[PDB]
RNA sequence: AGCCAGGAUGUUGGCUUAGAAGCAGCCAUCAUUUAAAGAAAGCGUAAUAGCUCACUGGUCGAGUCGGCCUGCGCGGAAGA
């Protein structure tokens, strides 16, 4: 998880989806690649 | 909402209750309820059953495939139900049914005796394999997740309550 | 960083910045960057973005700037009060106007000519556009 | 004849048929002996000449049987020699040595048929003067 | 061989011309002759989708207006100064 | 052999015997610091290796400007 | 877009051949056919094999992909 202001889907399989409201981005391969805020 | 369109086929051997919202299932594997969302409408067929996004609200399309699907969920619940296989890879882990209960060694100083909810039925071959039968998919995905929350795989050698159709995702030791 | 060669004055009043721009077709190469925020940009920021984009094709083609520091901006010391004379100059910037044509350069590829230029307007603070020669 | 669980395409001298270090690594991923192997070898090997590149393919059986349909020089290693150097590529565009006549290759690409027969003669020739293109050569009849 | 839609705009001015750009249409001008000059008004939406084409400054532009449709050419473009929009043609009457 | 290319080992081949896969390789003496403290971390133990001397060959730009003192 | 058959690869292609086998990257960028096939991106890897990706040859059967110009909202947003 890194809480970056900017989210950027930094690879192919990384998801952007919608959770609670807030903008995350999670990867089925990469899991240094999860992120929020955006 | 190529979902939302296709309707669930009724086979033989299973009722359908359409009472209003409220519907119940019932077939071969006994029987299960479940109250659909107003968004939703119902009709049954001469044998199969389709549903529509009852005028009202326009967002019904996307609400009329989560009521379709969880229909088409139930509809093989009660006619072969559903299993999850799981492995509890590790040296020194056992399970045991004791009817409804679970005796789980998994390497912790008090032991893990987990209850199960009711309608589900656990099956331990193997001392590090569980068979969890049940009707619903919910049901039994939960429990099946519910077993992995004692114990989620590290990825070093994946000791834990992983999934027999789950590979893990070891990464390596890389040091001493 | 770019400045001034023996201008005429010291100092400079401050001014409004109004109204349009002049420089608002790409004139030299093929690829502008051109502004749609209403601000200034010091030397410091001038000399930042063309290293940025500069280095994000590490030699390609010919880049033109074609904003240059007029205005001497001053500033006063800290713990000095009001009055006493104007102050010392400290940098120069260039007051920017809507529509108005900044880096511009030429002889590299479209979608890496986008990229070059996204690389360098997030050294800007005013909000660009990528803009590209018309005929006539 | 098994598709892939064991099968090998590479080796490179006839002569020497002993695995040296570069091709060793194959031969130990699932350890093949090559000695008696050799024997079989020195069958086919013994037709051909030293000098010109031989690849094989290997094939192992259930019940450690393990065999090959070995081979003859193929598309790379006969129009290098056709040249008159192995080598002296690493810059196809910015070299230009030699020129060679397809009728001669064609005489060549019949060698190459009975060895590993690459799809329409000249048109095999075209993806191999491709080559020739690629090895800094040049091709003209 | 483009094709433009028009017509003839009347009670010209600034605010007029302002009032007009901010509905989808803008003002141009028709001249060169031995006659008068001809305010045109023109839409906007699509004289700016194919002004990408070079043959629109390299042809007859077939202007029509009120049936009478006559051969010009784009003498300049004074465009909108940051907005991709544009603010005004100039068409010589060729 | 990766963890050997991290030690900068030159390779020559993988070869095989009836139990075990040997891997001969060159080495610079500057990174055979404490080897078999980092050989059986990574293979349990079960391997062994013996260092032999072959030339004082190049010493990389990196290699070089390093013992400078 | 998926699902099965795939990956249409001559070419272990130079090279540096210790291997860089489509994948170290410089390059030719040739060609087979050209109903499904770039002499190639990517982790993976000593290097192949590899699963894929480009691409769907047959399955189903309807609409769909990504930018542009903008109206109104979200996050960015922590004080006694």
């Amino acid at each position: 998880m890194k809480v970056r202001a900017s989210v950027k889907k930094l690879c192919r399989n990384c998801k952007i989806v919608k959770r609670d409201g807030v903008i995350r981005v999670i990867c089925s391969a990469e899991p240094k690649h999860k992120q929020r805020q955006g | 909402s190529r979902v939302a369109k296709a309707p669930v086929v009724v086979p033989a051997g299973v009722d359908v209750k359409i009472n209003g919202q409220v519907i119940t299932i019932k077939g071969k594997n006994g029987e299960l309820t479940r109250t659909l969302n107003d968004a939703v409408e119902v009709k049954h067929a001469d044998n199969t059953l389709t549903f529509g996004p009852r005028d009202g609200y326009a967002d019904g399309w996307a609400q009329a495939g989560t009521a379709r699907a969880l229909l088409n969920s139930m509809v093989i619940g009660v006619t072969e139900g559903f299993t999850k296989k799981l492995q509890l890879v590790g040296v020194g882990y056992r399970a045991a049914v004791k009817g409804n209960v679970i005796n789980l060694s998994l390497g912790f100083s008090h032991p893990v005796d987990h209850q199960l909810p009711a309608g589900i039925t656990a099956e331990c071959p193997t001392q590090t394999e569980i068979v969890l039968k049940g009707a619903d998919k919910q049901v039994i995905g939960q429990v099946a997740a519910d077993l992995r929350a004692y114990r989620r795989p590290e990825p070093y050698k994946g000791k834990g309550v992983r999934y027999a159709d789950e590979v893990v995702r070891t990464k390596e030791a890389k040091k001493k | 960083m770019l400045q001034p060669k023996r201008t005429k004055f010291r100092k400079m009043h401050k001014g409004r910045n109004r109204g349009l721009a002049q420089g608002t077709d790409v004139s030299f190469g093929s690829f502008g960057l051109k502004a749609v925020g209403r601000g200034r940009l010091t030397a410091r920021q001038i000399e930042a973005a063309r290293r940025a984009m500069t280095r994000a094709v590490k030699r390609q083609g010919k880049i033109w700037i074609r904003v240059f520091p007029d205005k001497p901006i001053t500033e006063k010391p800290l713990a000095v009060r009001m009055g006493k004379g104007k102050g010392n100059v400290e940098y120069w910037v260039a007051l920017i106007q809507p529509g108005k044509v900044l880096y511009e350069m030429d002889g590299v590829p479209e979608e890496l000519a986008r990229e070059a230029f996204k690389l360098a307007a997030a050294k800007l603070p005013i909000k660009t556009t990528f803009v590209t020669k018309t005929v006539m | 004849a098994k598709k892939v669980q064991a099968y090998v395409k590479l080796q490179v001298a006839a002569g020497m048929a002993n695995p040296s270090p570069p091709v060793g690594p194959a031969l130990g991923q699932q350890g093949v002996n090559i000695m008696e192997f050799c024997k079989a070898f020195n069958a086919k090997t013994d037709s051909i000449e030293k000098g010109l590149p031989i690849p094989v393919v290997i094939t192992v059986y259930a019940d450690r049987s393990f065999t090959f349909v070995t081979k003859t020089p193929p598309a790379a290693v006969l129009l290098k020699k056709a040249a008159g150097i192995k080598s002296g590529s690493g810059k196809p565009n910015k070299d230009k040595v030699g020129k060679i006549s397809r009728a001669q290759l064609q005489e060549i690409a019949q060698t190459k048929a009975a060895d590993m027969t690459g799809a329409d003669i000249e048109a095999m020739t075209r993806s191999i003067e491709g080559t020739a293109r690629s090895m800094g050569l040049v091709v003209e009849d | 061989m483009f094709t433009i839609n028009a017509e003839v705009r009347k009670e010209q001015g600034k605010g007029a011309s302002r009032r007009l750009r901010a509905a989808n249409k803008f003002p141009a001008i028709i001249y060169g002759g031995k006659e008068a000059p001809l305010a045109i008004e023109l839409d906007h939406d699509k004289v700016m989708n194919m002004q990408a084409k070079a043959e629109f400054y390299s042809e007859v532009l077939t202007i029509v207006v009120d049936g009478k449709e006559i051969k010009v050419k784009a003498q300049d473009v004074q465009r909108h100064p940051y907005k991709p929009k544009l603010q005004h043609i100039d068409f010589v009457r060729a | 052999i990766g963890d050997l290319s991290r030690r900068r080992g030159m390779l020559k081949g993988q070869e095989s015997e009836v139990t075990g896969v040997k891997i001969h390789a060159e080495v610079p003496l500057s990174e055979m610091f404490g080897y078999a403290t980092q050989l059986r971390s990574l293979t349990k133990g079960r391997a062994s290796y013996t260092m032999e001397f072959l030339k004082y060959d190049e010493a990389p730009s990196n290699v070089a400007q390093a013992v400078i003192e």
